[PDB]
């Protein structure tokens, strides 16, 4: 099946470099433009560039062409795209996309980037414990974004509320409520921090 | 640049019936092959965006009849008949003619309802956090309508400003209700000095006793 | 550009 699967969110410091990623399958990659999407608070949707693997030729957005550099390796199916010189502007997540005369009909899941010279912080998870039962799940203490919350591993997904997250002194906290009917049928929080690479699951006890 | 604005910027709809947004392009959008490269997104909470509309009137595959799409020279148009609590989010439109590519600046769909006075929980501190030395507390004011609501904190009766920050739910597709959490964070030393911690939703309230 | 072969 025809999916674009983005590298995961990543923190990188001020005036450094990053690279980012988009691994193509489930089509002949040659055949399809990737193209780049930056998503910002505030700012909408901007056009970075594409690049068109058959030829070789990327086109950069006058405005990022001097931090952009677009490649493709078709040998492996990956666009990748490189950011230089960054700072705290270039915060923000970034799509890829494919088109081919058709619009951009399919979308990478997108990747969180940040710029900071902060180190990363794995979220400390606390259990929010009490018809209808409301528990849930305080997701404090982590950095940068973001972080996924699910429950029973996905197999929960009915009556969910993952609120988005706050800064304060530099740190990150969210919340996750989950409301169930009051036998042997547990609740357990899973939450995602890719950034830092971790996982914590937390069963929610009366 | 081609810059594309978009019209209205939000747009409340009432389910069942029928809703339109307009773009205007500051020139013209036909390539010299003769195509107009004209695109409606959608960009639904936590999702990608998708593609609605290509080459200005053309549904993607999956995309229901009630989306059209019409135009020409610099005003285009999507038309939603038959509003469903799904279709909200942010649609933009995009123009893939003259480079650099650009995006309109956005519209955000979002379904009126009748008013929901909201679910209201409360959480002390948790143990786990106490014996690190911080102190949440939490109150979720979930599927309510509309938006706007206030949520007040006391604490032996005296309301409390400081140390709360909220944070609102984008609208839910499934009943068009909204969601909020407040936290009041306090140092466990100032927690512990206090018994009575309330939240008021407005009056809704719920409280408890520790400290 | 690429949309010339379209
Ligand atoms: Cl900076
Ligand atoms: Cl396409
Ligand atoms: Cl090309």
């Amino acid at each position: 099946q025809v999916q674009l699967q983005q590298s995961a969110a990543e923190l990188a410091r001020p005036g450094a470099s990053v690279k980012m990623s988009c691994k193509a399958s489930g089509y002949s990659f040659t055949t399809y433009t990737i193209h780049w999407v930056k998503q910002r608070p505030g700012q909408g949707l901007e056009w970075i560039g594409y690049i068109n693997p058959s030829s070789g030729y990327a086109a950069y957005n006058q405005n990022f062409k001097d931090e952009t550099t677009l490649t493709a390796d078709p040998s492996s199916s990956t666009a990748y795209m490189e950011l230089n010189s960054l700072t705290s502007e270039d915060s923000a997540v970034y799509y890829c996309a494919r088109e081919k005369f058709y619009g951009y009909d399919y979308w990478g899941q997108g990747a969180t980037l940040t710029v900071s010279s902060a180190s990363t912080t794995p979220p400390s998870v606390y259990p929010l414990a009490p018809s209808m039962v409301t528990l849930g799940c305080l997701v404090k203490g982590y950095f940068p974004e973001p972080v996924t919350v699910t429950w029973n591993s996905g197999s929960l997904s009915s009556g969910v509320h993952t609120f988005p997250a706050v800064l304060q002194s530099d740190l990150y906290t969210l919340s996750s409520s989950v409301t169930v009917p009051s036998p042997s049928q547990t609740v357990t929080c899973n939450v995602a921090h890719p950034a830092s690479s971790t996982k914590v699951d937390k069963k929610i006890v009366p | 640049d081609v810059l594309m604005t978009q019209i209205p910027l939000s747009l409340p709809v009432s389910l069942g019936d029928q809703a339109s947004i307009s773009c205007r392009s500051s020139q013209s959008i036909v390539h010299r092959n003769g195509n107009t490269y004209l695109e409606w997104y959608l960009l639904k909470p936590g999702q990608s965006p998708k593609l609605l509309i290509y080459k200005v009137s053309n549904r993607f595959s999956g995309v229901p009849d009630r989306f059209s799409g019409s135009g020409s020279g610099t005003d285009f148009t999507l038309k939603i008949s038959r509003v469903e609590a799904e279709d909200l989010g942010v649609y933009y439109c995009f123009q893939g003619s003259h480079v650099p590519y650009t995006f309109g600046g956005g519209t955000k769909l979002e379904i009126r309802r009748a008013d929901a006075a909201p679910t209201v929980s409360i959480f002390p501190p948790s143990s786990e956090q106490l014996t690190s030395g911080g102190a949440s507390v939490v109150c979720f004011l979930n599927n309510f309508y509309p938006k706007d609501i206030n949520v007040k904190w006391k604490i032996d009766g005296s309301e409390r400003q400081n140390g709360v920050l909220n944070s609102w739910t984008d609208q839910d597709s499934k009943d068009s209700t909204y969601s909020m959490s407040s936290t009041l964070t306090l140092t466990k030393d100032e927690y512990e000095r206090h018994n009575s911690y309330t939240c008021e939703a407005t009056p809704i309230v719920k409280s408890f006793n520790r400290n | 550009d690429y949309k010339d072969d379209d």
